[PDB]
Protein backbone atom coordinates (compact mmCIF):
# COMPACT_ATOMS: atom_id res chain seq x y z
CA UNK A 1 0.00 0.00 0.00
CA UNK A 2 0.89 3.54 -0.32
CA UNK A 3 0.98 4.37 3.25
CA UNK A 4 3.92 1.67 3.24
CA UNK A 5 5.36 2.17 0.32
CA UNK A 6 6.45 5.49 1.66
CA UNK A 7 8.04 4.17 5.02
CA UNK A 8 10.08 1.86 2.34
CA UNK A 9 11.01 4.26 0.59
CA UNK A 10 12.12 6.80 3.13
CA UNK A 11 13.67 3.92 5.55
CA UNK A 12 16.41 2.41 1.90
CA UNK A 13 16.67 6.00 1.61
CA UNK A 14 17.41 7.37 4.82
CA UNK A 15 18.69 3.75 6.21
CA UNK A 16 16.05 4.11 8.95
CA UNK A 17 14.35 1.56 10.66
CA UNK A 18 10.69 1.20 9.76
CA UNK A 19 9.64 1.50 14.04
CA UNK A 20 11.79 5.08 13.35
CA UNK A 21 9.60 6.39 10.77
CA UNK A 22 6.31 7.31 11.97
CA UNK A 23 3.67 9.60 10.14
CA UNK A 24 5.27 12.29 12.82
CA UNK A 25 8.65 11.68 11.94
CA UNK A 26 10.44 14.49 10.44
CA UNK A 27 13.36 13.61 8.09
CA UNK A 28 16.04 16.39 8.99
CA UNK A 29 15.73 15.60 12.44
CA UNK A 30 14.19 12.28 13.35
CA UNK A 31 15.80 10.29 10.19
CA UNK A 32 18.60 12.87 9.98
CA UNK A 33 18.36 13.41 6.13
CA UNK A 34 20.18 16.28 5.32
CA UNK A 35 20.18 18.87 2.63
CA UNK A 36 21.25 15.98 -0.42
CA UNK A 37 19.46 13.20 1.58
CA UNK A 38 16.64 15.39 1.59
CA UNK A 39 16.60 16.11 -1.79
CA UNK A 40 17.58 12.18 -3.10
CA UNK A 41 14.54 11.38 -0.35
CA UNK A 42 11.95 13.99 -2.43
CA UNK A 43 13.53 12.21 -5.48
CA UNK A 44 13.23 8.51 -4.66
CA UNK A 45 9.21 9.52 -3.69
CA UNK A 46 8.85 10.14 -7.15
CA UNK A 47 9.78 7.67 -8.61
CA UNK A 48 8.27 5.71 -6.05
CA UNK A 49 5.45 6.09 -7.97
CA UNK A 50 6.60 7.68 -11.17
CA UNK A 51 4.99 11.67 -10.36
CA UNK A 52 6.78 14.47 -10.14
CA UNK A 53 6.32 17.40 -7.50
CA UNK A 54 6.37 21.48 -8.00
CA UNK A 55 9.84 22.75 -6.82
CA UNK A 56 8.29 24.86 -3.76
CA UNK A 57 5.38 21.95 -2.87
CA UNK A 58 8.24 19.41 -3.10
CA UNK A 59 10.46 21.32 -0.25
CA UNK A 60 7.23 21.98 1.47
CA UNK A 61 7.09 18.58 2.64
CA UNK A 62 9.30 18.10 5.63
CA UNK A 63 7.44 15.28 7.63
CA UNK A 64 6.48 11.34 6.83
CA UNK A 65 2.89 13.01 7.41
CA UNK A 66 3.27 15.42 4.69
CA UNK A 67 4.68 13.56 2.65
CA UNK A 68 1.84 10.43 2.89
CA UNK A 69 -0.92 13.90 2.50
CA UNK A 70 0.38 15.00 -1.00
CA UNK A 71 1.17 11.41 -2.34
CA UNK A 72 -2.57 10.12 -1.50
CA UNK B 1 7.89 26.21 -33.53
CA UNK B 2 6.87 25.42 -29.95
CA UNK B 3 5.80 21.77 -30.91
CA UNK B 4 9.42 21.50 -32.37
CA UNK B 5 10.59 22.53 -28.95
CA UNK B 6 8.29 20.48 -26.98
CA UNK B 7 9.95 17.06 -28.63
CA UNK B 8 13.40 18.18 -27.35
CA UNK B 9 11.55 18.56 -24.07
CA UNK B 10 10.09 15.19 -24.09
CA UNK B 11 13.23 14.10 -25.12
CA UNK B 12 14.78 15.70 -21.89
CA UNK B 13 11.86 14.47 -20.04
CA UNK B 14 12.96 10.80 -20.58
CA UNK B 15 17.03 11.70 -19.86
CA UNK B 16 15.65 12.93 -17.00
CA UNK B 17 13.80 10.31 -15.61
CA UNK B 18 16.83 7.87 -16.24
CA UNK B 19 19.37 10.31 -14.40
CA UNK B 20 16.64 10.40 -11.31
CA UNK B 21 16.04 6.39 -11.40
CA UNK B 22 20.08 5.98 -11.49
CA UNK B 23 20.68 8.78 -8.10
CA UNK B 24 17.84 6.46 -6.82
CA UNK B 25 20.05 3.50 -6.54
CA UNK B 26 23.02 4.85 -6.42
CA UNK B 27 21.83 6.29 -2.83
CA UNK B 28 20.41 3.03 -1.98
CA UNK B 29 23.24 1.46 -2.44
CA UNK B 30 25.62 3.74 -0.82
CA UNK B 31 22.88 3.70 2.44
CA UNK B 32 24.50 0.09 3.38
CA UNK B 33 27.65 1.31 2.44
CA UNK B 34 27.71 4.09 5.15
CA UNK B 35 25.99 1.63 7.21
CA UNK B 36 29.13 -0.36 7.02
CA UNK B 37 31.94 2.50 7.67
CA UNK B 38 29.22 3.50 10.28
CA UNK B 39 30.94 1.78 12.66
CA UNK B 40 33.71 3.80 13.46
CA UNK B 41 35.78 3.91 10.34
CA UNK B 42 34.29 7.13 8.49
CA UNK B 43 35.76 9.91 11.29
CA UNK B 44 39.13 9.96 10.02
CA UNK B 45 40.61 7.20 8.13
CA UNK B 46 37.91 5.74 5.20
CA UNK B 47 36.51 9.35 4.98
CA UNK B 48 39.04 11.78 3.64
CA UNK B 49 36.90 14.96 2.54
CA UNK B 50 39.93 16.49 1.38
CA UNK B 51 39.53 13.87 -1.64
CA UNK B 52 36.27 15.42 -2.45
CA UNK B 53 37.85 17.17 -5.56
CA UNK B 54 38.93 14.96 -7.78
CA UNK B 55 37.63 12.44 -9.94
CA UNK B 56 36.98 8.53 -10.36
CA UNK B 57 39.85 8.07 -12.84
CA UNK B 58 42.39 9.64 -10.41
CA UNK B 59 41.10 7.99 -7.44
CA UNK B 60 40.68 4.18 -8.94
CA UNK B 61 44.42 4.62 -10.28
CA UNK B 62 46.00 5.58 -7.09
CA UNK B 63 43.75 2.80 -5.35
CA UNK B 64 45.27 0.22 -8.01
CA UNK B 65 48.37 1.64 -6.49
CA UNK B 66 47.68 0.81 -3.40
CA UNK B 67 46.41 -2.18 -3.57
CA UNK B 68 49.56 -3.22 -5.45
CA UNK B 69 51.75 -2.37 -2.77
CA UNK B 70 48.87 -3.42 0.27
CA UNK B 71 48.90 -6.94 -1.27
CA UNK B 72 51.96 -7.43 -0.55
CA UNK B 73 51.90 -5.80 2.51
CA UNK B 74 49.04 -8.17 3.80
CA UNK B 75 51.07 -11.52 2.32
CA UNK B 76 51.13 -12.45 5.82
CA UNK B 77 47.55 -12.55 7.06
CA UNK B 78 45.49 -15.44 5.23
CA UNK B 79 41.60 -14.04 5.52
CA UNK B 80 43.12 -10.37 5.54
CA UNK B 81 44.73 -10.95 2.44
CA UNK B 82 41.85 -13.02 1.32
CA UNK B 83 39.59 -9.85 2.35
CA UNK B 84 41.54 -7.80 -0.09
CA UNK B 85 41.90 -10.01 -2.61
CA UNK B 86 37.98 -10.39 -3.06
CA UNK B 87 37.31 -6.92 -2.45
CA UNK B 88 39.36 -6.24 -5.31
CA UNK B 89 36.44 -6.69 -7.72
CA UNK B 90 35.68 -2.94 -7.90
CA UNK B 91 31.73 -4.13 -8.68
CA UNK B 92 31.29 -5.25 -4.80
CA UNK B 93 32.84 -2.03 -3.23
CA UNK B 94 32.08 -2.23 0.53
CA UNK B 95 34.07 -4.83 0.57
CA UNK B 96 37.09 -2.67 0.63
CA UNK B 97 35.60 -1.21 3.61
CA UNK B 98 34.75 -4.34 5.51
CA UNK B 99 38.18 -5.55 4.58
CA UNK C 1 62.52 -2.13 23.97
CA UNK C 2 63.65 0.54 21.42
CA UNK C 3 64.24 -2.09 18.91
CA UNK C 4 60.65 -3.86 19.97
CA UNK C 5 58.99 -0.64 19.27
CA UNK C 6 60.39 0.89 16.52
CA UNK C 7 59.42 -2.29 14.43
CA UNK C 8 56.17 -2.28 15.45
CA UNK C 9 55.60 2.06 14.80
CA UNK C 10 57.32 1.04 11.08
CA UNK C 11 55.14 -2.20 10.23
CA UNK C 12 51.48 -0.21 11.40
CA UNK C 13 52.23 3.51 9.96
CA UNK C 14 52.71 1.09 6.80
CA UNK C 15 50.02 -0.87 6.89
CA UNK C 16 47.80 2.48 8.07
CA UNK C 17 48.62 4.34 5.48
CA UNK C 18 48.56 1.99 2.66
CA UNK C 19 44.86 0.72 3.96
CA UNK C 20 43.48 4.22 4.49
CA UNK C 21 44.51 5.13 0.93
CA UNK C 22 43.08 2.37 -0.77
CA UNK C 23 40.11 2.61 0.70
CA UNK C 24 38.85 6.34 1.42
CA UNK C 25 40.00 6.71 -2.33
CA UNK C 26 36.80 4.60 -3.40
CA UNK C 27 34.83 5.32 -1.04
CA UNK C 28 35.17 9.02 -1.60
CA UNK C 29 34.93 8.56 -5.67
CA UNK C 30 31.84 6.86 -5.01
CA UNK C 31 30.87 10.12 -2.65
CA UNK C 32 31.56 12.74 -4.80
CA UNK C 33 30.16 10.35 -8.28
CA UNK C 34 26.77 10.65 -6.19
CA UNK C 35 27.32 14.18 -5.66
CA UNK C 36 27.99 14.88 -9.44
CA UNK C 37 25.02 12.78 -10.59
CA UNK C 38 22.49 14.44 -7.94
CA UNK C 39 24.28 17.90 -9.31
CA UNK C 40 23.24 17.08 -12.72
CA UNK C 41 19.72 15.59 -12.41
CA UNK C 42 19.18 19.04 -10.26
CA UNK C 43 20.11 20.37 -13.48
CA UNK C 44 17.95 18.66 -15.62
CA UNK C 45 14.64 19.05 -13.03
CA UNK C 46 15.22 22.78 -13.48
CA UNK C 47 15.93 23.22 -16.84
CA UNK C 48 13.15 20.86 -17.60
CA UNK C 49 10.57 22.47 -15.54
CA UNK C 50 11.55 25.81 -17.29
CA UNK D 1 40.97 -6.99 -24.32
CA UNK D 2 38.91 -4.99 -27.42
CA UNK D 3 35.61 -6.78 -24.96
CA UNK D 4 36.77 -4.26 -22.21
CA UNK D 5 35.80 -0.64 -21.50
CA UNK D 6 38.81 1.51 -20.60
CA UNK D 7 38.20 2.04 -17.10
CA UNK D 8 38.76 -1.34 -16.82
CA UNK D 9 42.17 -1.01 -19.04
CA UNK D 10 43.30 1.63 -16.86
CA UNK D 11 42.73 -0.11 -13.90
CA UNK D 12 45.02 -3.60 -14.74
CA UNK D 13 47.64 -1.54 -15.86
CA UNK D 14 47.98 1.02 -13.00
CA UNK D 15 47.76 -2.22 -10.60
CA UNK D 16 50.31 -3.94 -12.65
CA UNK D 17 52.45 -0.62 -12.22
CA UNK D 18 52.14 -0.76 -8.17
CA UNK D 19 53.74 -3.88 -8.59
CA UNK D 20 56.35 -2.96 -10.90
CA UNK D 21 57.61 0.11 -8.50
CA UNK D 22 57.61 -2.15 -5.55
CA UNK D 23 59.65 -4.54 -7.43
CA UNK D 24 62.11 -2.50 -9.74
CA UNK D 25 64.05 -0.88 -6.39
CA UNK D 26 66.70 -3.31 -7.65
CA UNK D 27 67.57 -2.17 -10.84
CA UNK D 28 67.98 1.28 -11.95
CA UNK D 29 67.23 0.96 -15.48
CA UNK D 30 63.83 -0.56 -15.31
CA UNK D 31 63.05 2.29 -12.65
CA UNK D 32 64.58 5.09 -14.91
CA UNK D 33 62.14 3.62 -17.73
CA UNK D 34 59.40 3.82 -15.50
CA UNK D 35 59.99 7.03 -14.25
CA UNK D 36 59.89 8.21 -17.44
CA UNK D 37 56.88 6.42 -18.97
CA UNK D 38 54.26 6.19 -15.93
CA UNK D 39 52.42 9.65 -17.35
CA UNK D 40 49.85 8.75 -19.74
CA UNK D 41 50.76 10.68 -22.19
CA UNK D 42 53.92 8.40 -23.53
CA UNK D 43 52.60 5.24 -24.08
CA UNK D 44 56.12 4.36 -26.43
CA UNK D 45 57.96 5.24 -23.14
CA UNK D 46 56.23 2.22 -21.47
CA UNK D 47 56.78 0.29 -24.43
CA UNK D 48 60.64 0.79 -24.41
CA UNK D 49 60.57 0.16 -20.52
P1 LIG E 1 22.37 20.69 0.63
O1 LIG E 1 22.72 21.64 1.76
O2 LIG E 1 23.59 20.27 -0.17
O3 LIG E 1 21.46 21.54 -0.39
C1 LIG E 1 21.11 20.95 -1.67
C2 LIG E 1 20.20 21.92 -2.42
C3 LIG E 1 18.91 22.13 -1.61
C4 LIG E 1 20.90 23.27 -2.59
C5 LIG E 1 19.86 21.33 -3.80
O4 LIG E 1 19.24 20.08 -3.58
C6 LIG E 1 18.96 22.21 -4.65
O5 LIG E 1 17.79 22.39 -4.32
N1 LIG E 1 19.49 22.76 -5.73
C7 LIG E 1 18.70 23.39 -6.78
C8 LIG E 1 17.94 24.61 -6.29
C9 LIG E 1 17.00 25.16 -7.34
O6 LIG E 1 15.80 25.23 -7.13
N2 LIG E 1 17.55 25.56 -8.49
C10 LIG E 1 16.78 26.15 -9.58
C11 LIG E 1 16.80 25.29 -10.82
S1 LIG E 1 18.47 24.95 -11.44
Amino acid sequence: TIEERVKKIIGEQLGVKQEEVTNNASFVEDLGADSLDTVELVMALEEEFDTEIPDEEAEKITTVQAAIDYIN
Amino acid sequence: EMENVQKKLRKLERDYYQIREQVVSAKAGWCAVMRMVKDNGVERRLHRRELAYMEGGALRSMSDKALGALRLAVADNEHLRDALRLSEDPKRPERKVQF
Amino acid sequence: AIRVTQSDRDLFKHLITEATSYVSADYMRHANERRTHLDEALALRGELFG
